[PDB]
């Protein structure tokens, strides 16, 4: 497919402050969103129907992530905790305590027995899902940790930071295996592994996305043209149809690039504030996007490819 | 925090 043809299907209203993160459940049925309003909301992925509000954090939430079972959710909050939730009941099952400042980012491993978190306290923590105990505290960075993500089998973690670094960690040992550096050292605002685990996609606050072979320390692709100088905006690989890179942007648009050619293939217009977060549906050509305070909505878009 | 700007240039 030359280009996708994403078109607006639903606008989901409900959050009372800026939205921070949206994530589709692994089985595709649900979208979860988090907000500065201290709430998590669950929505139907296909009809955009509000399902429920999940509450309990004492301050704003910066990120949410789903277990492989599509029922457990973890949230990362400014109240210095993460919470694990049973989405079917909406109950908090446990509170993960240990970070000394805002928890900014979180993720389950594929096995879904561990959670990784990054914090303004400059550490990465690895948590036991069953006991709620902190297993390891990694002295990962020298400034706030903007993203943390497990690779395809959970053996590795990638972390990014305002300190300008991306680091690859061995999960089992907590050892740093690789540090990626840029001579001009821009803050790294987001990172994640490619679906195949071989690459990392890293956002820096100089309006640039970069695809790296981290083992070789080699940058393979750069995606530009969007606006990203201020916020930690999520980016994604879209793999259900055409192979795309998808990101939010500080000009209120969703950008979509051809992964190989690096060309912008679509820009999705409709939000009225910074698109802080986007997510790609696991099986369908569906994107969820979410925006800041002037907007406060989540949009669902659908493409033929 | 994510909804606020917290980074150096």
């Amino acid at each position: 497919p030359v280009k996708p043809n994403y078109a607006l299907k639903f606008t989901l209203a409900g959050h009372t402050k800026a939205v921070s993160s949206v994530k589709f459940s692994p089985n595709g049925e649900w979208l979860a969103s988090s907000s500065a309003d201290k709430l998590i909301k669950i929505w139907g992925a296909y009809d955009g129907k509000f399902e429920k509000t999940i509450s309990g954090h004492k301050l704003g939430i910066s990120d949410v992530a789903w277990s492989s079972d599509s029922n457990l959710l973890v949230s990362a909050s400014d109240d210095k905790t993460l919470k694990i939730w049973d989405v079917s009941s909406g109950k908090c099952l446990k509170t993960l305590k240990g970070h000394s400042n805002y928890v900014f980012c979180c993720n389950f491993n594929p096995q879904s027995n561990l959670i990784v978190s990054g914090s303004f306290d400059e550490s990465v923590r690895i948590w036991d899902v069953k006991t709620g105990k902190c297993l390891k505290t990694l002295p990962a960075h020298s400034d706030p940790v903007s993203a943390v993500h497990f690779n395809r089998d959970g053996s590795l973690i990638v972390s990014s930071s305002y300190d300008g670094l991306c680091r690859i960690w061995d999960t089992a040992s907590g050892q740093c295996l690789k540090t990626l550096i840029d001579d001009d050292n821009p803050p790294v605002s987001f990172v994640k592994f490619s679906p195949n685990g071989k690459y990392i996609l890293a956002a820096t606050l100089d309006n640039t996305l970069k695809l790296w072979d981290y083992s070789k320390g080699k940058c393979l692709k750069t995606y530009t043209g969007h606006k990203n100088e201020k916020y930690c905006i999520f980016a994604n690989f879209s793999v259900t149809g055409g192979k795309w890179i998808v990101s939010g942007s500080e000009d209120n648009l969703v950008y979509i690039w051809n992964l190989q050619t690096k060309e912008i293939v679509q820009k999705l217009q409709g939000h009225t504030d910074v698109v802080i977060s986007t997510a790609c549906h696991p099986t369908e050509n569906i994107i969820a996007s979410a925006a800041l305070e002037n907007d406060k909505t989540i949009k669902l878009w659908k493409s033929d490819c | 925090a994510r909804t606020k700007q917290t980074a150096r240039k």
